[PDB]
């Protein structure tokens, strides 16, 4: 059971860490770049007004 | 010449920011230069940017602080800023206004050229077909420099773009297996930066072939948009009238853009992006396009308009509009610098728009183009593999992916890393290219034809 | 034949250059030839319109460009097309227009790219991230389209 | 009868873009019309935008090129552009100003109507009810259209909005348990589209009841400001005086809005969002609201205007202000088009305000309202499931989420996808709706009452 | 005194919205107060905003309707707006203009002060020391208000920022280990809330020490601008001339900011960032910084500005420009409100930069600083454990985690939740803290020195 429990755990850790890594390295950076893009473009519209 | 006496006016109508507006002016001329004296004897100059009837708008270079309304005395030279040029300007140091600052005399002119210049007739312009050997593998291999090409270094504050430019000045030769006259416009920089280049030029033993134009951070911001024109105007004299090969380096062009933006705001011109004038591109082209060879004359002008990218934003109008005008860029970044890699040149976002003609059979080696293209593919893929592995882990990679990580790691330390005084030939650079390409089996080198792999890959 | 009005030449001439080119194209179209003109900029023409509009102190529209930007592009591109020519000899000709656009930053949001996309029937969008990998031509192939697929099926 | 000779002026003050400014004019009338004779004999027309004292600003429809400030003769009509209208305008093609382009004669003035519009007393307005069976499942099922409605089609550049509008025109009709006249206003339409519609009307034999007003992309951009008012003025004559049912198609309100922007900028008016006149709302309301039924008449006007959405957004002032005026939309999307779905209509951001009353027992089917709501909610959920799947993967969904994903895929393939030459009835559309709903167990169909489910669901 | 007869003018050049433009005015002052008399005998007040020669431009406080250019008379006072101040006005209720609305008499002045005042000379500013307890545990035992600091309450729209503000007025006072007054100004308050403040202050006996200014949402927008200046003008009189401590609460500074934007538009100034004047920064500092202790006097002024965050975004210029020039923040949340916790103050994002000096032996109690730090850590940990519990379950928690959950639940229920009519002094708040801290054994209270634990922890 120890070994079998350790089995279901090594896969669960790698799967959870992979999802966490993607949020940190893919999804949020992309949200931050989008937000910074929006902020810049909004100031550009303010200027022409 | 102009034999008629010039007129002097005390008719200033008013002052609004950097612009002094005169009235009662006889037949105002557009883009003529006016000399003005302040009540305390200070002398300043400016240019008429607008005429209407008896009125004229003068932009004062030194500034409008202390300009009076009743005692200010102005005189109109009667012409545009034509500047004295001579061959013996090499070895002299000038300020951004064209005056000497090396305790030598004023320029003893051979002629007077219009600082605005003239566009070169595209029918007589001759396409560049000669390569300059920069000695930097990151450039000579994957982004070659032609003689007459326009290649700025895109950099960022704190990066050693001044060291790279200095290095290029000393070890820039030809691949025809030569002394370039260097014109260095130091604008918007501190004393230490200007002294760095001046000292390096003397250390290189080449100072007699170097003409400096300095406009430091504590100098007027309006002169900062004629300094490039002064440097290039001299370059045109040397290159197209005296058939001297000239290398013109313009320091952080962003100080030019900021000086221009200030003028644009002052004159309430139509903005484009980030507050810069909608004509910023046209103005930059006026500066940048003063380059290249001309058919029938043995001179050339090569430019390196290095610029700092605000906040490392590659889409900022300054690098953006420059990228549209110049034949590509070398581009350095912080990801290489933060790992003590020199030169910190990132090949992926870089390009040389004349490389396709300056390399290959009769120029360097026939496999040059093939090696470069495959190295680009392998380098970019290795970066893609890191982007994946950062999430999936090394265990998720196969042998096809580890090869690109091995390539990427060996590529950066063997190909890019050199050192400030490492001068490699173009042939050595290609040989190194092959040493990295031989990391992969022939079947994976898909950018290179078998007519090339069969000859070079086995070695 | 080719027309040169380079970046460091008078900005006003950029408007004359665009119209001079297409006028030449029509001339040969009328003679029964298939003409395929290409203006390598477009944005530089619209830029000239912005700079002149500024000097004119006109009220700008989107991002500083003249309100009539769309009017100029629409009447320019509509001069393209396969035609039956005037003239008793019954000639057949065409003018194609392949025009570049230079959006700042590669962001396909400026008035010139936006107005252009509403006019042109074939969209050859390029992706800077493909060019960095020397994947040339750097065609995106996801955002591009051609509205002539059905026409050529025959 | 205005039997008073007209004054003609040469007292031109100046010309600025599309605007001609006149002075020394006797008692200028607002929104009057001026005929301009150019020095070379060219005749053009324009409408007064404002008057002040002895000055007037004239909007020139055909364009201002060639007008001087010395010889151009300006004839003031003394009246407002009241346009000739006739019941026999059907079977004719006019240009953007209402003049023949089809080699026919000038329309004979059976009567004249002021194109500005005569406001209809809301007390006598008759609420629309009868459903139009368009043949398109995305419309007849969910966002049904009542006769007299105002439902524009939003689209971005490159999408098949011309095909959908053409399909509606030839498939238009009522839900049965005789046909429409077409008034087609082309504003800034390219020649390829212009022949697309003209040919489709001819091939289907519709021209007997079609009146075209063609202002093409290569025609004057000021003229198109009245074009839509000329089209609706004819529609109002035919619908409210000649007891016809008229379907009015406006090919692009965006090129119209741009034409207003050009004029608004020309007179240096204070803009609102994105440079458009602050009064865009009114200029649109006075066109969109020329629709519906009136007490005592049997005819009607139904409007289906088309709007190209700049930058593929739906917050642009043009579609934003339209959404506030019209009674819903179709909204043709791009994500469906890229997947080769036709009609590529996105049901979620699109609504029809009159749908809740134009359906149900006595008009379509007892369950129409219940089927629509359930399908809408199912689609909306499916999209939220798709949004999750893109992050968590197909292996992280529960059984219910898979039912919505299966619905989503089959919904677009079997329900929305139709083809341009196939029409389906409202009853056939609902039967397909049920086929999609029967994917779910009854317990999950929470927006359909149990009585409705027991009647239809098990069939 | 002036003792100069006033001039009344009937010469009016024109009227434009809220502005009346006068002519032939003798030596007009800027900011001069004038009184208008309309043909109907109606009187209005106004203030001169621009004086260009003899062309005085006055903004009318009330509406300008009914004003003509032939009969309306304008009486000039010859002076600017100076507020009558006294000690007796404490216990009175005034409107924005400084007039009584409590059926009492007009203030019998002891002096007249310019409501704009002057900045306090920094050389005589005394760093904040003792504490002013509010009676609300969430901001006495966690982020106390030093006797001299300026700490804002940021809230989203809809949260009970007005109920807390009223509670502070009823409960606030000195620690008491007769010289304390509160000046309360509400800008842009609606009728229902204005009644709340007036009635709640009167009924609970607090009015004797409160000076209340009510500027209603439908009151003149210019009066809303002076309202906070009148409140501070009184506060400065009471505090610095009458040797007492004044708490000034400025409620709904966001409504002030909107009134300020309206005044800017009246001057035809080009809006700055997000529509607000470019001088919004200094205007807020002008109000906020008129507070603190002064050398040689025993009085003090504190401020608790209360600001609604538009769209609940702390980045918005209003809370951003405020916080940038204030010392910490209280921060009222929404989650605590929806959970039916009153007061809904979130202790984790709040900060009082002067708390280090406000509390301690000789000012509150020896253990104050230690109890606060340990409670903050315990709450932060409890929230962290609660987040863990939601993932791993109750059975996966250890004993220490359960203690943190017990603290979290009882902390919010006993310490933060208070009720609007329970006044908890600083010593009761600390005793409640210890009751929660004695949940933990001594060894887990890592931030409290052993000497403090041995003295206070037991019993």
């Amino acid at each position: 059971s120890l070994q079998t429990s350790f089995v279901t755990l090594d896969e669960a850790i790698k799967i959870t860490n992979r999802r966490v890594n993607a949020i940190e390295h893919v999804i949020i950076p992309r949200i931050e770049r989008t937000l910074a893009y929006i902020i810049t473009e909004l100031d550009e519209r303010e200027r022409e007004e | 010449y102009l034999s008629q006496p010039r007129l002097t006016y005390k008719t200033v109508s008013g002052v609004n920011g950097p612009l002094v507006i005169l009235d009662h002016v006889k037949f105002p001329r557009y883009a003529e230069i006016v000399h003005l004296t302040l009540p305390d004897g200070t002398k300043r100059s400016g240019q008429v940017l607008e005429v209407s009837g008896s009125k004229a708008v003068v932009q004062v270079f030194e500034g409008t602080s202390g300009i009076d309304a009743k005692k200010t005395s102005c005189e109109f030279t009667g012409d545009i800023l034509r500047t004295p040029v001579s061959e013996d300007m090499l070895g002299r140091v000038f300020n951004g206004s064209g005056k000497p600052i090396d305790r030598g005399p004023v320029v003893l002119a051979e002629d007077f050229l219009d600082i605005m210049g003239q566009p070169i007739n595209p029918q007589c312009r001759i396409y560049p077909e000669e390569m300059i050997q920069t000695g930097i593998s990151a450039i000579d291999g994957m982004n070659s420099i032609a003689r007459g090409q326009k290649i700025p270094i895109f950099s960022a504050a704190g990066l050693p773009h001044n060291e790279i430019a200095a290095q290029i000045c000393r070890q820039a030769g030809l691949v025809k297996k030569e002394n370039f006259a260097i014109v260095f416009a130091a604008m918007g920089v501190n004393m230490e930066t200007a002294r760095f280049f001046k000292s390096d030029f003397e250390e290189n033993g080449s100072m007699d072939n170097v003409c400096l134009f300095l406009n430091l951070a504590n100098d007027p911001t309006i002169e900062r948009i004629i300094t490039p024109r002064l440097a290039l105007t001299t370059a045109e004299f040397l290159a197209y009238q005296c058939e001297k090969h000239v290398l013109v380096i313009l320091t952080d062009m962003s100080s030019y853009a900021e000086a221009l933006r200030e003028v644009s705001a002052a004159r309430e011109e139509v903005p484009g992006r980030r507050g810069f004038p909608g004509y910023m591109y046209t103005d930059l082209a006026t500066i940048y396009e003063r380059a290249g060879r001309v058919e029938g004359r043995n001179g050339s002008i090569t430019q390196i308009p290095i610029l700092t990218m605000p906040n490392d934003d590659i889409t900022h109008p300054i690098p953006d509009l420059t990228g549209y005008i110049t034949e590509g860029q070398i581009y350095v970044d912080r990801q290489l610098h933060n790992r003590q890699i020199y030169p910190p040149i990132n090949v992926l976002p870089s390009l040389s728009r004349l490389m396709k003609s300056a390399i290959g059979e009769g120029m360097t080696r026939k496999d040059h183009a093939d090696v470069s293209n495959q190295l680009y593919a392998c380098y970019a893929i290795g970066k893609d593999v890191q982007a994946m592995k950062a999430v999936v882990g090394e265990e998720a990679l196969t042998s096809d992916d580890l090869l690109y990580l091995e390539f990427l790691q060996k590529f950066e330390k063997n190909f890019i890393t050199q050192g400030p005084y490492e001068n490699r030939t173009v042939y050595e650079t290609l040989d190194i290219g092959w040493q990295l390409l031989r990391i992969f089996p022939k079947e994976m080198l898909k950018r290179i034809p078998q007519s090339t792999l069969s000859e070079f890959y086995p070695r | 034949a080719l027309v040169a009005n380079t970046s460091n030449m008078p900005v006003a001439a950029r408007e004359a250059s665009i119209y001079t080119g297409i006028t030449l194209s029509e001339y040969f179209r009328d003679m029964g030839y298939h003409v395929s003109m290409m203006a390598d900029s477009t944005s530089r023409w619209a830029e000239a319109l912005r700079e002149i509009s500024g000097r004119l102190a006109e009220m700008p529209a989107d991002s500083g460009y003249p309100a009539y930007l769309g009017a100029r592009l629409a009447s320019f591109y509509e001069r393209a097309g396969r035609v039956k020519c005037l003239g008793n000899p019954e000639r057949e000709g065409s003018v194609s227009i392949v025009g570049a656009v230079s959006p700042p930053g590669g962001d396909f949001s400026d008035p010139v790219t936006s107005a252009t996309l509403g006019i042109v029937q074939v969209f050859w969008g390029l992706d800077k991230k493909l060019a960095q990998r020397k994947h040339f031509p750097s065609v995106n192939w996801l955002i591009s389209y051609s509205k002539y697929m059905r026409a050529l099926d025959e």
